[PDB]
């Protein structure tokens, strides 16, 4: 029922605005009607320091399904990132969002965002979702970095 | 496990509106101070929320501009402290002084 998995979004909304890590963002995306829809999120991840993705507010969306939280939710890149575990059209390639894999029900949304930001900078070479990222990668990693950098100052927040 | 506290509230859904909802009727009546209200509709609709700047352009709108009808069910949940209420919707349209609500109750 969605009456479990909005009992379950509604915990999740309520413990990320008392307490979240700083540079992330999630709130329930804007029905057109001016309302809110707590199945559809609008996610942003912050670059995590040390890294070359640093400096970069990377956008997402969450789609939740009413099989929440049994079902993991899709997490999609608004627009698509250059990443060997991005595939083309932006869905995430990780594998606590595989309800047959290492996904718990009991995962937060803030441990997923805090698991996709570790999955920027250390990329699985397992599992490539996109073609030219992961050619750029096991070949020239010179140029591989040098193309995060410029889409981290690219999604610079301003 | 579980009855949860529901109550039904007579008014007209095409003269109330959703700020009156919030401070006069959730607020006010019920007794809340940071309410987040949602439409039980099974898509999660949140039509009030207690963050500021957020739904703060649904206020003027009335309740039937976003689909609230009669028999329609609303949850509103208490952000400081743990309150949840179903507030039922029977739709009337005669009230008489003309007054904006009735909790019955009462
Ligand atoms: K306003």
């Amino acid at each position: 029922m969605s009456g479990i998995a909005l009992s379950r979004l509604a915990q999740e909304r309520k413990a990320w605005r008392k307490d979240h890590p700083f540079g992330f963002v999630a709130v329930p995306t804007k029905n057109p009607d001016g309302t809110m829809n707590l199945m559809n999120w609008e996610c942003a991840i912050p670059g995590k320091k040390g890294t070359p993705w640093e400096g970069g507010l990377f956008k997402l969306r969450m789609l939740f399904k009413d099989d929440y939280p049994s079902s993991p939710p899709k997490c999609k890149f608004e627009p698509p990132l250059f990443h060997p575990n991005v595939y083309p059209s932006g869905t995430v390639c990780l594998s606590i969002l595989e309800e047959d894999k290492d996904w718990r029900p009991a995962i937060t949304i803030k441990q997923i965002l805090l698991g996709i930001q570790e999955l920027l900078n250390e990329p699985n070479i397992q599992d490539p979702a996109q073609a030219e990222a992961y050619t750029i990668y096991c070949q020239n990693r010179v140029e591989y970095e040098k193309r995060v950098r410029a889409q981290a100052k690219k999604f610079a927040p301003s | 496990s579980a009855s949860k506290p529901e109550v039904t509230v007579r008014l007209n859904v095409h003269k109330v509106t959703v700020l009156t909802l919030q401070d006069k009727i959730v607020k006010e009546k019920f007794a809340m101070v940071a309410p987040d209200v949602q439409i039980e509709d099974g898509k999660g609709t949140i039509l009030i929320s207690s963050e500021e700047g957020e739904t703060e352009a649904n206020n003027h709108k009335k309740l039937s501009e976003f689909g609230i009808r009669n028999g329609s069910r609303l949850q509103a949940d208490d952000f400081l402290q743990d309150y949840t209420l179903l507030i039922n919707i029977l739709h009337s349209e005669d009230l008489g002084k003309d007054v904006e609500f009735e909790v019955v109750g009462d």
